């Protein structure tokens, strides 16, 4: 019964089978693989700017930069990292496993699914191409307060390209959001009821719903601003009450935006915990309600970004902001209960997902303090807030993203990433991050304001800047082993020839091959619970799963 | 067949595993033309630094591009020699 | 029949196997790069001679190493194929080919194809001998 | 001792500043407590609950606990309520 | 499809409550007026969910239980005929390029570029929509 | 000092590296060690064959000894 | 040649355009060569997929055991198992959409706003179909007589 | 026995397009608050004798659209093809009437850079007017496709979704008219 097999799998394709299949494709699996490659390419560009502005922040004198360059530099870092890396990388993970998770062969509209990626890429390019101009790119922050973006102040051409690129990106985002709702609602397998799908799918569905509300109101505001800058349209005049109109319009978008790039990465950790813990996810019904409550609450909390303005109803936005901190603790406790009383092995996915917990807790703790107007009266618009949103944001889209990559690399490629090369990366990242961002709280507390190009020698805060710069260079060098690992192990990696290399996988993507076929499936199991693949592989556990499920 | 398509039969007057239609036209450029071309292009990029310009940003751009070209050529040559590619 | 822990027969007749988190699936006793070197040699040799090449490493020795004739009946298209069987437990070298490579130079190829393997088998080298034998054999079989 | 707990705020020069400093220092303690009692929980299970040498069967497959989930949504609610009161 | 419909009206109820609360609480004891910017957004956020909820309710009451909506259904119940999906197309990238051209035209205020972009967009959309409907050539 | 800062920024990263690279990259992986011919062959039978050309009666043979 | 007009209308340095062109005139051709070569080979490989499997109709089947397949339309004779017999390349274009093969009739004989009597439509459809048969048959007969 | 996914796709998209107009409504209500007396300033004067008939034509367009949809469900390709042409003509009438009102208003001193009221008026009514032209393009694009192949259920689905879009358009206009010409 000997079977003939090759000594080693094929490394690469036969001199051209990708170039034409890159421009005509409608495969969701292919589009996802070409959705992160570009995201990680933009990550480096966004981070190089941070390295520049961190190097020109360690000594009191202006050594090699100017004011204008520094302004453009932090503005473009801020925009590229948020809108050209994170918001997109959300949708990369969607059309990579969601059809596999629901048991569908395809997305609802494939030929529309293709358009979103190209809109993303070209919008991003138009926005970034502001550096070719003799003037430079946008130099007014990602927030874009008015009147500073009026024809009078910031009359350059970089700002115009910024405005007109964000709109083209936002159209792709909306069109991508339209597709996932349809796919979830009307593409499911028989027996896959709404309350039987995994957590990731719920998160993506609610995220899409949130996108549909957040983005159009931003595009409208951008059109309004372009009207002022090109026609002299008297929309955001200070005399006309437009200084606060624009801020309301922007912050109706801004905070739902930061909750667009949070829940999907909650889903990833919620999918990773049960696999490596050899135990079911503790609380399935309640996590859905937590997601729904967090999403619903994050619409009526938008003026907590506007405290120093002294022009908002303070009680309204403080109480609700306190309330949006309740279900997050529920999620934390559910994760802890999931990883409670089970065999844990701590491979790379679990290590990253645990780093996520440790970082995000302090991020959220700092975030709650900002919600009280008395404390934000002293803290706002200083490096304390920068310390805050570089923990709550660095856990979801860095640690959880890497966890997802290490988790789903074999399922998408058929190779295993190295282990001795994936732990050095994690430890470098962790040490570098805590070295560079911990002292920013103190900096903001002593009275160092944000968006300052330089400072005076007799200011007190000099050594903390040196520590931050050292940590930032460690965090910048940390990424070499990861890229090396991906480059090396894509074609010379260890071959996985099973249906699941992680053993106790629960979702339906582990009930197929590595990688899956063109239409994702050659068979389907019988859908009974939220762990179909586990019951496929372990039929002797059904009686032990439905009897031990409840603790009293 | 109930289809409209008409099959064509034709007879006019590197192997087929790499280039499927290898016997229908010119489908091989010898290696060594491309390596020497790359090196010569790098030399030209390097030599254009002699002129009347007074800036130095352009010089660094030229150096970077030449370095990239040389690195690509070197990598290809090394891998071809060592036996990992054909 | 027999299914390991984590394996299950599906509705299509295909199996779904499982491996432990920190474990592999293939676990050959040879380095990866050596496997690559053997594989591409086996691939380009086979393509040139238009005859499938195979390698066997296992206990074929029962009756003067004559079950190789039965192992050759497992490769795809057994008629147009060549085999090389090696027994390290018994120091046995065997070559057997199907009835389509006749008259293409394989008659004059096996005698030195086995010598090439044996020459390197006089050292502690095993994976080197297979590639050497394949290289010396595939360069003497005419495509027709 | 208050220096290492105010994370480097300046001391006030007006009564309102002193009252704000009092509120802030009182809140930092209330946030380190809930951080410690969760870091401890994460550390506890990451050092004791592991795959031991003795390869036993899969552990207890429990996934629901209604009383603990019900008594857990109420405990932070009181904390945020008191914080809201003091904030006001 | 009752779960889908219920998930939307839950959000509708919450959004309506939030909008009504916000509108009144700003009319009384809040400087200025009603804070028209925030009130406007929340009364249309509710409408967003209301439209979808109503549509889903109608669809759910029209059609009966599907294989997806049945707790204990078999795989063999779903066997049949899915529908149509596009295997491949190179038109999306052309649409994106056309829109990019129009956007670059609008950014630098070059009306000729804007006009060219609009023409390109129309042509590309025409190409996309008519792809699987063109008949054979008449000769 | 303009001497300590420049040396420290570019010095610490390269020292933290190559100390974390000595305690991770200097251990044995899951790839099994190479088989020597001085020991009995203990492994399942191996049958390798090419996939070219793509898509019973046997009339030859040879032998050797080592 | 028009680097002074591009530098005015589009906001870019006039000094920068010269260097862009100077560096480009040695770099861009090489990139174009590589991309063109790969693209041509990929278009070749696109033709070998349809001669072997057939035209993808864009329809998914969902078999009883829960398998997803796509229906293919063979361009020639079929095997006893239903898989098409492979065809040879003859340097000629191949169809890739089912609508170009006649998977779609005329909406109906008539004006843009009013239809014609049914009999006319039936007769015209019959004539057109028969004419298509005759043309194809003539070409096939000529091609068969040539290669004897 | 299944939901129409091309129908659900259009409805979900139409929900998001309603939040686009939220911005414009917010701008209008914000600029209205800082009126400083009479909200329509001295130079401007709205003429109800031209905005009413055009609104009535736009309202009547929906009836013809629905008649076309009803004809589409039966298989009448000519019935579908007949109502959509008159719908297109009425939409074109709407656009030309709106343009005429614009020309009249500009000559009397109400412009975009002239005032804040001009700004909000033109922005709100010009973003709406773009959608109507898009709808007309959709009509012509769909009517061209009904001649390419035989009339199948997919064609009916396309007609229905286009009708959905048109209905949304005129419902938005009714709101705009009520909030601009009456609630001044
Ligand atoms: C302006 C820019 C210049 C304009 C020219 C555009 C064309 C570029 C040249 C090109 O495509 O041909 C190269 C070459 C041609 O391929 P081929 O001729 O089919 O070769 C057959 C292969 O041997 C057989 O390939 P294979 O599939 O068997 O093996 C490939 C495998 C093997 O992987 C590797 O070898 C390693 C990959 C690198 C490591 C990744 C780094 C870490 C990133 C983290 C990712 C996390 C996950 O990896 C993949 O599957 C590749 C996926 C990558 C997707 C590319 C995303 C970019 C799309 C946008 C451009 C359009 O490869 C490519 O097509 C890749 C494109 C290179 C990316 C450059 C960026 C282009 C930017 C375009 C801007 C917009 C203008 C339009
Ligand atoms: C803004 C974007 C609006 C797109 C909304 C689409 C969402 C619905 C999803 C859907 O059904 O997708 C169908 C389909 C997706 O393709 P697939 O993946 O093969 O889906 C298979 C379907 O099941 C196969 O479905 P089918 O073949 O039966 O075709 C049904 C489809 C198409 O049926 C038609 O024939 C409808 C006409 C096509 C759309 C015309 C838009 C022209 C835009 C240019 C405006 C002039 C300036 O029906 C619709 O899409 C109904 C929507 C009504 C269209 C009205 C839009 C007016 C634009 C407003 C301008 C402001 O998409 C289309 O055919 C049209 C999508 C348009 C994308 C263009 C995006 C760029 C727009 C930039 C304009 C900037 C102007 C300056
Ligand atoms: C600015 C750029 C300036 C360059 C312009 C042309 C001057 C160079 C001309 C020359 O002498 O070429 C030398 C040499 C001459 O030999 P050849 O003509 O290629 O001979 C055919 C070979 O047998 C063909 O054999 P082969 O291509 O199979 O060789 C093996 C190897 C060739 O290796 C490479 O070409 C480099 C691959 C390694 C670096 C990329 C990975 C990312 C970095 C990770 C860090 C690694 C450490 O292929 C790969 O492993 C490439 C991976 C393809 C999968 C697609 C994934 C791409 C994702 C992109 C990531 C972002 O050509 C090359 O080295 C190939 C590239 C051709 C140069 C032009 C096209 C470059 C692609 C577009 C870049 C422009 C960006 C905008
Ligand atoms: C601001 C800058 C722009 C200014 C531009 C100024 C120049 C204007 C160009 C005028 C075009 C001249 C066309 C002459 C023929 C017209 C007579 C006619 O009805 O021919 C029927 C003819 C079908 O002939 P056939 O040989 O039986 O083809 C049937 C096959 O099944 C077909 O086989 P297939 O499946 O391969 O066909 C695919 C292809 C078939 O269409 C084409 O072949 C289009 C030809 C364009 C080629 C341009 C070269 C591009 C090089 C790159 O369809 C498409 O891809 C759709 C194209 C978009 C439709 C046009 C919409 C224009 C909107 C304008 C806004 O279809 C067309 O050519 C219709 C498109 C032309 C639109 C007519 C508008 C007239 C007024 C001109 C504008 C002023
Ligand atoms: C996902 C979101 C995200 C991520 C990941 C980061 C990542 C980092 N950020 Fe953050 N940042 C923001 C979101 C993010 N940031 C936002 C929203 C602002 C607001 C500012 C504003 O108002 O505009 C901000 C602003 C901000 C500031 C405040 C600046 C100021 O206000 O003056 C600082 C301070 O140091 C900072 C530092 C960093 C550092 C050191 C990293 C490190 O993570 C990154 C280091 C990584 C790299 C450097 C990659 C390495 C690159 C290479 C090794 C070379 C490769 C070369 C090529 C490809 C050509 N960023
Ligand atoms: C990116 C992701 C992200 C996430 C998830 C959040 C989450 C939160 N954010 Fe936001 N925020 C940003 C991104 C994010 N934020 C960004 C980018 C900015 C700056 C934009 C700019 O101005 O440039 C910002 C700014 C910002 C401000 C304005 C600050 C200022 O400008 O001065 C405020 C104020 O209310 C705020 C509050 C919160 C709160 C209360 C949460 C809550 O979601 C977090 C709650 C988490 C926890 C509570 C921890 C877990 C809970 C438990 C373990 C139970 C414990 C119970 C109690 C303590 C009672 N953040
Ligand atoms: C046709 C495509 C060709 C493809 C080939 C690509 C090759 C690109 C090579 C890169 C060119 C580098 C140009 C450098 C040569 C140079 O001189 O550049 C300087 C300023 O560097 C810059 O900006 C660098 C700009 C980089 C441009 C990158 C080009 C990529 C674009 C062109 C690709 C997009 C293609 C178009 C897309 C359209 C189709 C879409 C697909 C200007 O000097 P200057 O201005 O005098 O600076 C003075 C100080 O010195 C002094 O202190 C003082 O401060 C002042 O006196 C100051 O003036
Ligand atoms: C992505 C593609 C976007 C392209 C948009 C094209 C729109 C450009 C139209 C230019 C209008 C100039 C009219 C003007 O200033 O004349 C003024 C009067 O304009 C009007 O009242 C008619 C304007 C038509 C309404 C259209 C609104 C659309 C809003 C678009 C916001 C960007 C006269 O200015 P003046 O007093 O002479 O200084
Ligand atoms: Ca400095
Ligand atoms: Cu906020
Ligand atoms: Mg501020």
């Amino acid at each position: 019964e000997l079977e003939a097999r090759r000594p080693f799998p094929e490394r690469m394709g036969p001199k051209g089978n990708l170039i034409y299949k890159l421009i005509t494709t409608t495969d969701h699996k292919l589009i996802g693989i070409m959705y992160c490659v570009v995201c990680f390419a933009f990550f480096l560009v966004g981070g190089l700017m941070a390295l520049f502005m961190r190097t020109e922040l360690a000594m009191p004198g202006l050594q090699f930069l100017s004011n204008e360059q520094f302004n453009q530099l932090f503005t473009m870092h801020g925009t590229v990292m948020l809108l050209f890396y994170a918001t997109p990388i959300v949708f990369g993970f969607a059309n990579l496993v969601l059809p596999l998770q629901i048991g569908a062969p395809d997305v609802a509209f494939p030929r529309l699914n293709a358009l979103s990626f190209w809109l993303f890429l070209f919008g991003a390019l138009i926005a970034i191409a502001g550096f070719i101009t003799p003037g430079g790119a946008a130099d007014f922050g990602w927030t874009a307060y008015s009147p500073l973006t009026d024809a009078i102040h910031s009359p350059g051409a970089g700002g115009d390209l910024w405005i007109m690129g964000l709109a083209v990106g936002g159209l792709g985002t909306i069109l991508g959001g339209v597709n996932m709702i349809t796919t979830v609602v009307c593409m499911r397998a028989p027996g896959m009821t709404m309350f039987r799908m995994p957590i990731f799918t719920w998160n993506i569905l609610v995220t899409s719903i949130l996108v549909l509300i957040a983005f159009p109101i931003l595009t409208a505001a951008l059109f309004g601003l372009a009207a002022d800058r090109h026609l002299g349209a008297h929309i955001y005049d200070p005399a006309n009450g437009g200084v606060l109109l624009w801020q309301h319009l922007f912050w109706f978008f801004g905070h739902p935006e930061v909750y667009i790039i949070a829940l999907p990465f909650f889903g990833i950790v919620s999918e990773i915990f049960p696999v490596f813990s050899r135990k079911p996810i503790f609380g399935y019904t309640t996590l859905i309600y937590a997601t729904l409550a967090i999403a619903a609450l994050s619409v009526a909390v938008w003026a907590h970004h506007m405290y120093a303005t002294g022009a908002v109803l303070l009680p309204f936005f403080s109480f609700m902001t306190f309330l949006i901190a309740v279900p997050t603790g529920i999620k934390f406790f559910n994760w802890i209960g999931t990883m409670w009383k089970g065999q844990l092995t701590f491979e790379t996915p679990m290590l990253f997902s645990v780093g996520f917990l440790i970082t995000f807790l302090l991020g959220g703790l700092s975030g709650v303090l900002l919600a009280s107007p008395p404390l934000d009266f002293h803290v706002t618009d200083s490096y304390f807030v920068i310390a805050h949103f570089h923990y709550v944001l660095f856990g979801t889209i860095v640690f959880a993203t890497y966890a997802g990559i290490y988790f789903w690399f074999p399922k998408m490629t058929g190779r295993l990433l190295d282990e001795r090369l994936g732990k050095l990366h994690f430890w470098l990242t962790f040490i570098g991050f805590h070295t560079t961002f911990l002292v920013q709280h103190w900096l903001g507390d002593e009275g160092m304001p944000r968006r300052y190009a330089d400072y005076l020698p007799t200011d007190g805060f000099t050594t903390l800047n040196v520590i931050s710069t050292v940590g930032a260079f460690i965090l910048g060098v940390s990424m070499l082993p990861f890229v090396w690992n991906v480059f090396k192990s894509w074609r010379y990696g260890e071959p996985v020839t099973v249906d699941d290399p992680w053993g106790y996988g629960n979702s339906l993507e582990w009930a197929t091959s590595c990688p899956p076929p063109r239409h994702n499936f050659t068979e389907l199991p019988r859908i009974r619970s939220e762990r179909p693949a586990f019951e496929l592989h372990y039929p002797h556990m059904v009686e032990r799963m439905r009897a031990e499920a409840h603790v009293g | 067949m109930s289809s409209t398509q008409d099959r064509s039969q034709l007879d006019p007057e590197v192997d087929v595993e790499d280039v499927p239609s290898a016997e229908w036209g010119w489908s091989h450029m010898p290696i060594g033309v491309m390596h020497i071309g790359g090196l010569l292009s790098a030399a030209f990029l390097l030599v254009m630094m002699r002129g009347n310009h007074v800036g130095h940003v352009e010089d660094w751009f030229l150096i970077g591009f030449a370095a990239v070209i040389v690195a690509l050529v070197g990598r290809n040559w090394w891998l071809r020699r060592r036996g990992w590619i054909r | 029949l027999d299914l390991p822990y984590g394996s299950a027969l599906t509705s299509s007749g295909r199996i779904s196997a499982v491996t432990e988190p920190g474990e592999l699936s293939v676990h050959y006793p040879f380095p990866t790069m050596d496997l690559v070197v053997l594989d591409d040699a086996l691939k380009y040799g086979s393509r040139a001679a238009k005859a499938r090449f195979a390698v066997y490493i296992g206990p074929l020795g029962a009756d003067t190493a004559a079950t190789a004739r039965e192992i050759l009946a497992n490769v795809p298209t057994p008629e147009n194929a060549v085999l090389l069987a090696v027994s390290p437990d018994q120091r046995a070298i065997e070559v057997v080919y199907g009835a389509d490579v006749k008259g293409r130079g394989i008659e004059s190829a096996a005698p030195l194809g086995v010598s090439a393997a044996a020459a390197s088998f006089k050292e502690g080298n095993l994976i080197d001998g297979l590639i050497s034998a394949v290289r010396v054999m595939s360069a003497g079989v005419s495509p027709a | 001792w208050s220096d290492a707990l105010a994370l480097g705020w300046p001391t006030g020069i007006t009564p309102e500043a002193k009252l704000n400093r009092e509120l802030w220092i009182g809140s930092v303690i209330a946030s380190f407590a809930v951080g410690a009692i969760v870091w401890g929980l994460i550390f506890w299970t990451s050092a004791f609950h592991r795959k031991k040498a003795t390869d036993t069967e899969l552990p207890r497959q429990f996934g629901y606990n209604m009383p603990l989930e019900l008594t857990l949504t109420v405990i932070p609610f009181l904390i945020i309520s008191v914080l809201f009161y003091f904030t006001v | 499809m009752h779960i889908e419909a219920r998930l939307f009206e839950i959000l509708t109820a919450f959004f309506a409550l939030a909008a009504v609360v916000y509108a009144v609480l700003t009319a009384m004891f809040a400087t200025g007026g009603v804070e028209w910017a925030g009130t406007t957004a929340l009364v249309l956020t509710t409408g967003l969910t209301l439209i979808t909820g109503t549509f889903f309710r109608f669809v759910a009451r029209r059609l009966d239980t599907r294989p997806e909506d049945y707790e204990d259904a078999e795989i063999s119940d779903g066997a049949g005929e899915l529908g149509f999906f596009a295997p491949h197309s190179w038109w999306p990238i052309l649409i994106s390029l056309s829109f990019s051209t129009a956007a670059v035209g609008a950014a630098l205020w070059l009306p000729w570029l804007i006009a060219a972009g609009v023409a390109f967009v129309i042509t590309s959309v025409c190409g996309l929509v008519f792809e699987y409907y063109w008949g054979p050539e008449k000769h | 000092s303009t001497a300590l800062t420049h040396g420290l920024i570019g010095g610490v990263p390269l020292v933290l590296f190559a100390v974390l690279a000595l305690i991770f990259l200097t251990r044995k992986g899951p790839h099994p060690d190479t088989y020597k011919m001085s020991d009995p062959w203990t492994h399942a039978p191996i049958l390798w064959a090419a996939e070219e050309p793509r898509e019973v009666v046997i009339g030859g043979g040879a032998s050797g000894k080592w | 040649c028009m680097n002074d007009i591009i530098a005015l209308k589009f906001h870019i340095s006039l000094n920068a355009t010269t260097w862009i062109g100077r560096i480009g005139m040695v770099v861009l051709p090489a990139i174009v060569y590589f991309v063109a070569y790969r693209w041509a080979i990929s278009l070749q490989r696109s033709d070998r997929e349809v001669l072997e499997h057939g035209v993808e109709t864009g329809i998914i089947k969902r078999l009883p055991h829960g398998a997803y397949v796509e229906l293919h339309q063979p361009l020639g004779p079929v095997d006893e198992h239903g898989h098409p017999i492979p065809l040879e390349y003859a340097g000629a274009p191949l169809p890739k959409r089912m609508n170009k093969l006649g998977s779609g009739g005329a909406p109906g004989t008539g004006s843009f706003l009013f239809p014609d009597p049914a009999v006319e439509h039936e007769a015209l459809t019959e004539a057109a179909h028969a004419s298509e048969h005759k043309s194809l048959t003539a070409l096939k007969e000529h091609q068969d007589r040539i290669h004897g | 026995n299944r939901p129409n996914m091309v129908s659900v796709g259009t409805i979900v998209w139409l929900s998001s397009e309603l939040m686009f107009f939220a911005g414009l409504f917010a701008m209008y209500f914000t600029a209205r608050a800082q009126a400083g007396g009479a909200w329509p300033p001295e130079p401007t004067e709205l003429n109800l004798a031209l905005a009413v008939p055009v609104t009535l034509v736009l309202i009547a367009s929906s009836f013809t659209c629905q008649m076309g949809v009803f004809a589409a469900e039966r298989g009448d390709v000519f019935g579908l093809r007949r109502w959509y042409v008159i719908t297109f003509l009425m939409g074109l009438f709407f656009v030309l009437g709106q343009g005429y009102e614009y020309i009249h208003l500009v000559e009397h001193g109400t412009t975009i850079p002239g005032s804040a009221y001009g700004s909000v008026f033109y922005l709100a009514t010009g973003f709406h007017g773009l959608h109507v032209i898009g709808g007309l393009v959709a009509f012509v694009l769909l009517l061209a496709r009904t001649k390419m192949s035989k009339f199948t259920p997919a064609q009916a689905t396309a007609a229905i979704v286009v009708s959905y879009y048109w209905h949304f358009v005129d419902i938005v206009w009714i709101a705009l008219f009520a909030t601009i010409y009456f609630v001044r």
